[PDB]
């Protein structure tokens, strides 16, 4: 999920795009 | 897990600011 | 307009303490 | 939807709760 992806590593606004409608 | 529940404070405000009016599901484990 | 998108921010801050682990879904109009 | 109902009127936890999964 994103907490795993996202507070493990620094996700990038470009990262954070692919959990968007 | 607090630094867990701090991160996510942060990361649904990354996501409102990117998706804009494409909106977002939130789904933590 | 930007005082909807200021209101839009604390929308999605409340729905990520109010729903905890069942997560929250948000949509602008 | 969620701007509708509480950007114009103070909406109380139950009524934020309406829009969580
Ligand atoms: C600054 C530290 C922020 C907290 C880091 C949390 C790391 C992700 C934990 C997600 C929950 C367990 C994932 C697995 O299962
Ligand atoms: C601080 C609040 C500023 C005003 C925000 C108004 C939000 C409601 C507008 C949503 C769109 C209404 C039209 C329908 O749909
Ligand atoms: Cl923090
Ligand atoms: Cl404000
Ligand atoms: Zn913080
Ligand atoms: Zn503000």
């Amino acid at each position: 999920g994103i907490v795993e992806q996202c507070c493990t590593s620094i996700c990038s606004l470009y990262q954070l795009e692919n959990y968007c409608n | 897990f607090v630094n867990q529940h701090l991160c996510g404070s942060h990361l649904v405000e990354a996501l409102y600011l990117v998706c804009g009016e494409r909106g977002f599901f939130y789904t933590p484990k």
